[PDB]
């Protein structure tokens, strides 16, 4: 097979945390807009059958907790899992309301030796960040 | 056997060291785009080419306006980052 | 109008921050497997999915010997980073 | 559309750059075999018909000179452009047998802005190289 296995009873589980608020010490701007970014991606990731969850504005901390959290259920009869992540950022980094977060520690969670249950399985981690402050001007 | 660092898959809404960009009124450039390929495409391409018309759409038909002319008619293009063993196929 | 840094695309032979093996004898593992998957469906396949096919057969069929034990029985995953707007068939 | 146009006169060029030796100044150790993929590689862009063209032990210099000079030539006629790098490197670099070169500025030489006649045609780069020190042990 040339094709990961989708037809586990279910689709997989997939977490959209979305951050709007950040607090004066971070020096980040209201995220406007996000909101819809995060009711358009529920809506689609149910018609997937996904088991969407919703999260807003969560401290570095948080985020953290929820990702241990989510890499320590049992996802056996699951086929993929799907991680939003809707915030401000810098290359390899994404912010939580009270701060920075390396992306590293996100994801390591879920690594195959981490999260034994999702071994062999697609894990989609979908980013709507800033990687940096450069701008592309375009061409042509 | 295989690398624990395999059947990853990174959708990124922009470049590496590149602002990303997002309207106020409609969400942002990236994840509209996402979810609307998604919408026409998840019964019948596979998930690379959904993530490759994305690329075509957000660096095609999105151009930031801005009152300020550093920020103004600036552009964007995702970044796919697959590490996938296999192809994706939502149905 | 088009972003500058699309229409790029880098296949890495490893993930980020890991090493990459090359045998002596028949040459790196990345490279022996690229060109072997270009050579039975560079035809057929468009290009993303055989760079997934590469990442397979990276992963799967390798692993390093060594006698030295902490450089032995180690893995490795391609990285695939594509900014292409379009799919790239050879034919 | 929805897939580039190969059918120009020309499928494009391929630069392979084959490192193998190094100074001693770098540290880094004889890269045996590179000369298989080299050989291996030439000869599969060439069934592609692509304009291959084969380069060993460059200094860092050569390098950024050669990709300057590539960038400089005319495309027009070409429909992709393919640059291969077989050699030592850390995360986002590549060593010249003389020394470490970001692979920043090779790349930075074909943006949509810098080489007009590849505008619009897709660039790809295959690199052949360490991105660290990190081992992957596997799992299952
Ligand atoms: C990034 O997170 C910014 S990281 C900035 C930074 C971080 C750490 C250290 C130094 C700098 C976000 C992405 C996100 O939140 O999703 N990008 C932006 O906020 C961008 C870039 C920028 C913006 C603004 C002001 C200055 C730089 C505010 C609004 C702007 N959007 C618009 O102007 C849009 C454009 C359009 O759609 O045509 N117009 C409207 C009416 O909304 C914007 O997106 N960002
Ligand atoms: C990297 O360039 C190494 S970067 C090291 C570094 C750089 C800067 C700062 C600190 C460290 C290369 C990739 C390349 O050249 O293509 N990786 C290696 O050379 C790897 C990792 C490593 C190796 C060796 C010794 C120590 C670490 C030498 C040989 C080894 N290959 C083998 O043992 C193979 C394995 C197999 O095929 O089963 N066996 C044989 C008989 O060749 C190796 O590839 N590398």
């Amino acid at each position: 097979d040339n094709s990961y296995k989708m037809d586990y009873p279910e689709m997989g589980l997939c977490i959209i945390i979305n951050n709007k608020n950040f607090h004066k010490s971070t020096g980040m701007t209201s995220r406007s807009g996000t909101d819809v970014d995060a009711a358009n991606l529920r809506e689609t990731f149910r018609n997937l059958k996904y088991e969407v969850r919703n999260k807003n504005d969560l401290t570095r901390e948080e985020i953290v907790e929820l990702m241990r959290d989510v890499s320590k259920e049992d996802h056996s009869k699951r086929s993929s899992f799907v991680c939003v992540l809707l915030s401000h950022g810098e290359e390899g980094i994404i912010f939580g309301t009270n701060g920075p977060v390396d992306l590293k520690k996100i994801t390591n969670f879920f690594r195959g030796d981490r999260c034994r249950s999702l071994t062999g399985k697609p894990k989609l981690f979908i980013i709507q960040a800033c990687r940096g402050t450069e701008l592309d001007c375009g061409i042509e | 056997k295989i690398p624990v660092e395999a059947d990853f898959l990174y959708a990124y809404s922009t470049a590496p060291g590149y602002y990303s960009w997002r309207n106020s009124k409609d969400g942002s450039w990236f994840i509209q785009s996402l979810c609307a390929m998604l919408k026409q495409y998840a019964d019948k391409l596979e998930f690379m080419h959904i993530l490759t018309r994305v690329n075509r759409k957000v660096a095609t038909e999105f151009e930031s306006f801005s009152f300020d002319a550093t920020f103004h008619a600036k552009k964007q293009i995702p970044c796919i980052v697959s590490m996938l063993t296999k192809e994706l196929y939502f149905y």
